[PDB]
């Protein structure tokens, strides 16, 4: 019968669009997740904390060593830890069916990821979590266990399966976790829109809204 | 308070 907790849900279409992102430089490798959508990769801005890394993108449909990331057109969601990267024409695109929306206080979320195997990928899903908005920011708190490496993993509503955000932050001592929410009309405004792209974008933490957080970088 | 990118 109907009960407190939601029943079985299919997260596989989300998992099919999750990518591994490696930004490699002399003496440092940034390893995060991303979300593919058409010719676009959606990632954290902090993937590009370090300039001029060689970017490798692993997907269910191939592995793409795009090399120097500074040549790529990018579109930041200004004020929050999300960036959209446009791939070259020779990068085979993802489908364009995922739904994105802002979270609400009705939502609970599961983290979704992917494992890469020889002939296939497999889907991974976490326990569901309550969420709490961090005032004057795009950050929402969640309680799902994460390791360094899991930034960029989608947080998915168990109400309607929409992607609400991607993992971003952890507290430096108490282990609290935070994801960054997608804005309203994200696909229409950032993906479908022909304008607003550039190659000369550089990461600046000061351009993200922090509210009462102090970022330790 | 004090936070870091999880990367």
């Amino acid at each position: 019968s109907k009960a407190l907790l939601k029943g079985v849900r299919d997260f596989n279409p989300i998992s099919a669009c999750v990518c591994l992102l490696e930004n490699s430089s002399d003496g440092h490798s940034e390893r995060l997740f991303g979300i593919g959508f058409g010719p676009y990769i959606i990632a954290n801005q902090h993937l590009f904390r370090r300039n001029n890394g060689e970017l490798t993108i692993k997907t269910m449909h191939g592995e793409f060593a795009v090399a120097n990331s500074t040549q790529l057109q990018m579109k930041p969601v200004e004020g929050r830890d999300i960036i959209v990267i446009k791939m070259a024409k020779d990068f085979p695109p993802f489908p364009q069916k995922l739904k994105f929306r802002q979270p609400t206080i009705k939502d609970r979320v599961c983290m979704v990821s992917t494992n890469f195997q020889q002939k296939s990928v497999s889907s991974l899903v976490s326990e569901s979590s309550h969420i709490v908005h961090k005032e004057d920011t795009s950050f929402w708190q969640h309680w799902i266990t994460t390791k360094d490496g899991q930034a960029g993993s989608p947080l998915v509503s168990i109400i309607d399966g929409n992607i609400l955000g991607i993992h971003s932050l952890t507290h430096t001592t108490n282990g609290s976790n935070y994801f960054v929410e997608f804005p309203e009309k994200f696909v229409a405004t950032y993906l479908d829109a022909a304008d607003g792209w550039c190659k000369n974008w550089k990461f600046n933490a000061d351009k993200i809204s922090w509210g009462s957080f102090t970022l330790v970088e | 308070e004090t936070v870091r990118f999880q990367s």
